[PDB]
């Protein structure tokens, strides 16, 4: 009796215990978000605890069927999830250790806390005091402080715990045979399968890079035309070839210039569609929402919310007592337990995040069929690009008249739609650069190609080169800036948010082609396209069953990360900005300081 | 005059792998799925039996569709076959207000392993260690070697392929014997 019998039969069983044990910890964790108590923070660490207790037990056991044995790539694909080992083939001493410096830096991240240097008594931590301050100030020296305050205390705390934390991820990653840490998280693209959908882990720096020259122009005009605007936020303060002021960027790190946005409004008195008012109006609550985001489902062919959605499901701050979390989630408990948790208002912002996230509800549905370890996105990108392209044709002029939040007689504004695209701009091109200069250096430190020494140098090299933003004030390598960014600390890639961006647009592009739209790429509405619908749940059902690449060809008919839809999503926008900048300097000097 | 409340309206069913057989005997019958493969079910209150057997477990909603002729799973190949020429009704309904509990209720089991499938109407209620693998269990679990029944675990709050159904299997035989179970002629 073969290997690969011994492997099935240990899976079959496995996957029991594993549901079992694994909607026990969605249940206890459920049960705190939407009851904040002690007793409730209790349950949910230990069933969070036995949960993983047993997976790294069962990870060894699957070790003993080797990958090389097994044929069928369906359970080829659930071991090697399975045996995907990292931190265990460490000593005990350096496990034990890696584990005090994850901890030291994620509770320094989320205690630690900057003073005002003229308010001494004013110390604030990020979560509610800085970033009130980095989303919502126009004061030149206010900013300042804030961004420097955080990056001097929070972040050169972070600097010897970054820079042994580097040293023991690489004896990780390495002594599982990936060349370093990066190497071993680029791992998550990778695919090993015939007849060219394979993937191979430096493909993804080869297709990161090749997409982002071709965002460059975008990018440049985009850059070009929010320095303009701020040059007159703050007279005196920018060079008009140089690069921006990292402070001044509209969150804690020039993440997302979505903020940005009041300061350089394309036509100001075009206000942009709210359909708030509309609701109101209405009458509309919480569930009347949930409802109309439903039907768009239904529309394209989806199936209902199921029954226990709808009982178990928590769509508004309960208002009773009870202490909540209000961030937005979609739950897949297991079991087809399906649940929304969201402290709904009547806003047309939860409007779209109801959309939003019921097409992560959709998604889970669709491959609840699948064995347990491959119920997941194609890969890690996959789940927020399908949740944004229902965002996205739900927000269309179109689809607001056919519910009735817009009146039938009602005509789209081009002027009104510039506005919106440089909001998206803002926010979706905008993070590009950011994200791809993060993890470049990210991975450039763990491949060891930049020194220590150069740590602090190098990045804001990258950051002057790469994103055309520049530091207000300058680093030694006494500070550890990357770590003052959340995801850095916390010990989480990265890359995520730029493929996922990549893969929503294709998606769109694919699907409103298939629903024969007639336009530009937006205003496009996949609604009332079953074609569509079905060609979507054709790959949402495919869980990570299939290697992502053959899963995205199901989709949009290449296996290869593309942006030129993209670029084709912000087409108008992107003319627009070149007629704009006839008088602008495009691109950026690198020289420039505002305090050299 | 017929006992189907005691098996219907039972307060606890068997778990499907030892499934409970009810012999219905001399008496007068009067009759969520419910399929009938050999007969009509609309002249059931017409017809006569000699005898009418009424088995009952509880499954999940995923597997109500194996009590079935000619079907394969976990449930067919291991708890309860019917024959291919099966003549007779299967009787379904969700059980989750009765079945299922806040902490799990795991009293319902099925096998998941065994060396071959069963023949129709076979039961098989033996716990012996499932040795998987050449080397051999000694008892122990572990080591491609497993304890061959698996517990369901029916919480309220899962979907409903995974909620707690129970099922009546009705088998008529008739035989030269004289017919005893009718309804009104
Ligand atoms: C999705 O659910 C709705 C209702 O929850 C279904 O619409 C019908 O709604 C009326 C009253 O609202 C009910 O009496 C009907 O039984 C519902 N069902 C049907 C089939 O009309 C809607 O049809 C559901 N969509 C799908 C695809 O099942
Ligand atoms: C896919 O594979 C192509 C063939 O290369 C050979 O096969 C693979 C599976 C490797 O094991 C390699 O060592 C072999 O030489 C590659 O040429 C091609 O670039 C690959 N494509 C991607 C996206 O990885
Ligand atoms: C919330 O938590 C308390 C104790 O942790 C518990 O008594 C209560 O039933 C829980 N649920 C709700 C809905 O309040
Ligand atoms: C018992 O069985 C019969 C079957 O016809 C049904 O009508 C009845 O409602 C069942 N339950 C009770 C509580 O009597």
């Amino acid at each position: 009796s073969t290997t690969e019998d011994l492997a099935k039969t240990f899976l079959e069983k496995f996957n029991y215990e594993a549901e079992e044990l694994s909607y026990q910890n969605s249940l206890a964790s459920w049960n705190y978000n939407t009851n904040i108590t002690d007793e409730n923070i209790q349950k949910m660490n230990i069933a969070g605890a036995k949960w993983s207790a047993f997976y790294e037990e069962e990870s060894q056991h699957a070790k003993t069927y080797p990958l090389e044995e097994i044929q069928d790539p369906i359970i080829k694909r659930q071991l090697r999830a399975l045996q995907q080992s990292g931190s265990s083939v460490l000593s005990a001493d350096k496990r034990e250790r890696l584990n005090t410096i994850l901890n030291a830096m994620s509770t320094i991240y989320s205690t630690g806390k900057a003073c005002n240097p003229n308010n001494p008594q004013e110390c604030l931590l990020l979560e509610p005091g800085l970033d009130d301050i980095m989303e919502n100030s126009k004061d030149y020296n206010e900013r300042l402080w804030a961004w420097e305050g955080w990056r001097s205390e929070v972040g050169k705390q972070l600097r010897p715990l970054y820079e042994e934390y580097v040293a023991l991820k690489n004896e990780m990653a390495r002594a599982n045979n990936y060349e370093d840490y990066g190497d071993y998280w680029r791992g998550d693209y990778e695919e090993e399968w015939a007849d060219g959908y394979n993937y191979s882990r430096n493909q993804l720096i080869e297709d990161v890079e090749h997409t982002f020259t071709q965002i460059k122009p975008l990018y440049e005009h985009l850059h070009a035309y929010v320095r303009a605007k701020l040059m007159d936020a703050y007279p005196s303060r920018i060079s008009p070839t140089g690069c921006l002021p990292a402070h001044l960027l509209g969150d804690m790190w020039g993440r997302f210039w979505t903020n940005l946005y009041p300061l350089m409004v394309p036509f100001g008195q075009k206000p942009n569609i709210d359909v708030t008012d509309a609701m109101v109006n209405q009458s509309w609550d919480a569930r009347r929402i949930f409802e109309e985001a439903e039907k768009f489902f239904v529309s394209v062919g989806l199936p209902n919310m199921t029954e226990g959605f709808w009982q178990n499901s928590m769509l508004t701050e309960p208002g009773d007592n009870r202490k909540v979390v209000c961030h937005p989630t979609a739950w897949d408990l297991g079991k087809h337990d399906f649940r929304i948790k969201m402290c709904t208002k009547v806003t047309m912002d939860d409007f779209l995040t109801a959309h939003h996230e019921m097409g992560h509800i959709q998604y889970d549905m669709a491959y609840a069929a699948q064995p347990f370890l491959l119920r997941n996105g194609a890969n890690e990108g996959f789940h927020e690009a399908v949740g944004e392209i229902m965002s996205l044709s739900a927000a269309t002029p179109n689809h607001l008249k056919n519910i009735g939040l817009l009146p039938p007689d009602f005509s789209e504004d081009s002027e009104t739609d510039i506005n919106f695209l440089l909001k998206q701009a803002l926010t979706i091109v905008g993070t590009l650069p950011f994200t791809y200069m993060l993890e470049k250096w990210r991975w450039m430190v763990f491949k060891g190609e930049i020194p220590k020494e150069q740590w602090m140098q190098k990045w804001w090299e990258m950051k002057r080169d790469i994103v055309g933003v520049v530091e207000p004030l300058p680093h030694d390598e006494t500070y550890c800036d990357p770590a003052a960014l959340f995801h850095v600390a916390n010990d989480y890639s990265f890359i995520r948010y730029y493929t996922r961006t990549i893969y929503q647009f294709q998606f769109q592009e694919a699907l409103c082609q298939i629903a024969k739209h007639e336009g530009p790429l937006y205003k496009c509405d996949i609604s009332n396209s079953r074609e569509a619908g079905q060609k979507l749940h054709e790959m949402l059902s495919l869980g990570r069953s299939k290697p992502w690449t053959f899963a995205l060809e199901r989709v949009v008919g290449a296996k290869t990360m593309d942006v030129r839809p993209l670029l084709n999503y912000f087409e108008p926008l992107f003319t627009w900005l070149k007629e704009q900048n006839r008088n602008s300097f495009v691109g950026w000097n690198t020289d420039w300081s505002p305090y050299a | 005059l017929c006992p189907f409340g005691e098996v219907f309206n039972a307060t606890r069913f068997a778990s499907v792998y030892a499934w409970n057989r009810k012999r219905i005997s001399n008496c007068v019958a009067d009759y969520s799925t419910f399929k009938c493969y050999g007969v009509s079910p609309t002249k059931l209150n017409d017809l006569c039996f000699t005898n009418v057997y009424a088995d009952s477990f509880v499954i999940r909603g995923d597997e109500v569709r194996q009590i079935a002729p000619g079907q394969t799973g976990k449930i067919a190949d291991y708890n309860y076959k019917l024959p291919d020429d099966f003549t007779g009704c299967v009787i379904a309904w969700n059980s989750n207000n009765l079945d299922s509990k806040v902490g799990g209720n795991y009293n319902y089991l099925f096998r998941l392993f065994r060396k071959s499938n069963l023949k129709p109407f076979e039961r098989d209620i033996s716990t012996e260690i499932y040795q998987a693998g050449s080397t051999p269990c000694n008892g122990v679990e572990g080591f491609n070697c497993y304890f061959p029944l698996q517990s369901y675990g029916f919480q309220p709050t899962n979907g409903v392929g995974y909620q707690p159904y129970r099922v009546v299997v009705l088998s008529f035989e008739l035989l030269h014997a004289p017919a005893t179970v009718c309804g009104p002629h």
